[PDB]
């Protein structure tokens, strides 16, 4: 798909069976999901915004499915204002950004 | 809403 | 071209004469730049994002240089951590996207 950017580019994912709204944010290195519940080993991480700086913790090799991709990697959790699909993910669908 | 989600890494 | 995300997606913008490195940020709405000098009226305004909110001035039809595109727009200055190039301007450039 091609996706225009006159709107936040919102795009419905599905993780651990739950169906979510996110945004495809090239402006992310990491993907940051807000708080939720995730199975197994965790790391606490320490991210930065635009506003300061938030703790999250860090999930690996979890599978999510973004616009029909399954892909599988690092997840961030904590108190993100929306779900964020970082580069980490965005090059596992293999988005690329065109003008 | 807030509108800028850029996000660094540590 | 057909910017990977494999690393952050810099590019240099031209301002008022001088240069700049910027993130094409898909995940910002607006564009808003590091601490600058521009001319004309502005506006505060409060802007948000992961870590909470910063206070930044408004400039409105401002000329900028991105990737050799001349567009004009709305252009925020104030405490961002790097200088971003939000959709209002990436619209104007013909950002899509694609995957």
């Amino acid at each position: 798909p091609q996706i225009t950017l006159w709107k936040r580019p919102l795009v419905t994912i599905r993780i651990g069976g739950q169906l979510k709204e996110a945004l495809l944010n090239t402006g992310a290195d990491d993907t940051v999901l807000e708080e939720m519940n995730l199975p197994g080993k965790w790391k606490p991480k320490m991210i930065g915004g635009v506003g300061g700086f938030i703790k999250v913790r860090q999930y690996d090799q979890i599978p999510i499915e973004i616009c029909g991709h399954k892909v599988i990697g690092t997840v961030l959790v904590g108190p993100t204002p929306v779900n964020i699909i970082g580069r980490n993910l965005l090059t596992q669908i293999g988005c690329t950004l065109n003008f | 809403r807030p509108g800028n989600f850029f996000q660094s890494r540590p």
